[PDB]
């Protein structure tokens, strides 16, 4: 009976993990939209028919969206813990009454986790052409990380049904 | 979205599962009636020996 | 045994009936509040965590 | 059997009702989003492929 | 034309078939009402033996 | 689950309805202005380029 | 344009989100019916001991 | 009378066996769902019109579901004993008051 | 008492790892408590059987 009663703590922990992943997925929605707009900026800036003012306007928009990525990733916290802000390698939620863990590997959505830096930018049309591929890689790695977090959330929910 | 996640998490922490409570309520009401009947049975013990006198 | 002054069986039966009545009070509180943890008395740590959240 | 403390049949009936409620939540999400794969939780690989496309 | 093909392909990957969902919704709502009724039936088991006492 | 205090499904359904209402507001602005980029909020770089041109 | 911005800002400060209120209303009406039922259950406690006399 | 009274232990053992199998069947629900999703991943990845990123996403999902199978099978225990986690060849429950066994062959999941 | 259960007046945890170890410590304390209470119950039944014999 004491073993059955301690499963309530296991269920609380698994629900906490689902909430943490939910906040990460909301921030990931923001970040993949920002990365798509950034790829659109870099693609436009690689055209050589642009005059300097249009190129500079595209670069300014790109830098602003890049800073917004940092804000989105830093805010992806659920009650002081995050699976996506880069501050830990993993979170471990309870799997059973003995305290064995249900690991969820962290998936960093910050600029560094996406393969970018706080100063990533382009100063020429050729650099923007290279930034096209850089942003394609960042968006691909972001969607892969978010897909892993979604599979982890579904695994937590399946384990919660089993624990009940 | 974060405010909704925090509110749903508070609900996960404190809310009752009322479908489970309905079963507990029915069984506890039966158990209470049986306990009153068992107390009535225990109350009768003194009167059994009145026949010996 | 065969006492008229002390009914030990009635004392135990009353303890069991009181235990059932206490469980019934708890289920009634869960039903009218919708909360398995409605106050600090139910589970102080989880209650305080939910209050702050 | 003929227990007043444990209702195993009610436990199973609650599990089946919870399974139905979960399917109903899924269908509601499909109706309000118009998507059978609306998030990474639904099918992560197809979701990521659709996001990139 | 290529942009339209890519958008239609994303729709092929993620969009729900709402005509199918309407049937699933009706049947699941019936199933939920039946599950609540089945839980009510299971809740009644303890009261059957009250007649024996 | 089976809560009366928190309706998580209603919270998600409201988020999805708000997302639809936002898309509808955007389409209304495009219809009454005739512009997919009618202000600096829509796309600041292309808007500024069009203003200068 | 400034008068419209001030009026929209007043609406941002004071207006209710009625879609959210509809969910709160349904759940509170259920909660009120459950509270009346729970009060009826609590009212019955005195009559349980009438059987002992 | 002592023989009739010892049947209570036989009934306790048979009910224990039913509980152990119930936990195995719950884990088996999880595992057959995971295997169906894994077959869906492998079927999609065998299409050659996929680009490399889609193929890799399917492979990543497949590997995650595979690890979840291990978790589900390892958790299929009822009070320290399992009929499905592979740790024994069989469980034997009481069949009668002399202690003759009711064998249940283990089915490793 | 706490000492009979294998605990002390200061038993506690200060980190998540210490709490994980305390899980097993409390499992052992509960198991030893139920074993001691089961022995006391068997002793009570033995006293009652001897009282019937003495009568």
């Amino acid at each position: 009976s004491a073993t059955a009663g301690s499963m309530n703590a296991v269920k609380d922990s698994l629900q906490r993990g689902q909430s943490t992943i939910d906040v990460a997925l909301a921030a990931g929605d923001t970040i993949t939209d920002l990365l798509g707009k950034m790829k659109e900026k870099a693609l436009a800036a690689s055209d050589t028919s642009l005059n300097t003012a249009s190129f500079n306007a595209l670069k300014s928009d790109f830098d602003s969206l890049r800073d917004q990525i940092t804000k989105a990733a830093s805010n992806a916290k659920f009650n002081g813990v995050s699976i996506a802000d880069g501050t830990t390698t993993k979170l471990s939620f309870l799997a059973n009454s003995d305290g064995s863990a249900f690991t969820v590997t962290a998936k960093t959505l910050t600029l560094g986790g996406l393969g970018l830096t706080a100063t990533s930018s382009f100063t020429t049309a050729a650099a923007a052409k290279t930034m096209i591929g850089t942003i394609d890689t960042a968006l691909q790695t972001a969607t892969n990380k978010l897909a892993s977090l979604g599979t982890s959330s579904t695994g937590l929910d399946t384990h919660l049904t089993f624990v009940g | 979205k974060l405010q909704d996640s925090l509110d749903a998490g508070v609900g996960n922490l404190v809310d009752a599962d009322l479908a489970k409570e309905s079963a507990k309520l029915q069984s506890l009401q039966t158990k209470q009636q049986l306990g009153v009947q068992a107390l009535s049975i225990a109350n009768q013990s003194s009167s059994s020996i009145l026949s010996l006198f | 045994l065969n006492s008229i002054n002390t009914n030990s069986g009635a004392l135990i039966a009353l303890q069991n009936l009181n235990s059932t009545n206490a469980e019934l009070t708890q289920v009634q509180q869960r039903i009218n509040t919708g909360k398995k943890i409605g106050s600090a008395k139910d589970n102080g740590a989880i209650w305080a965590t939910a209050k702050n959240q």
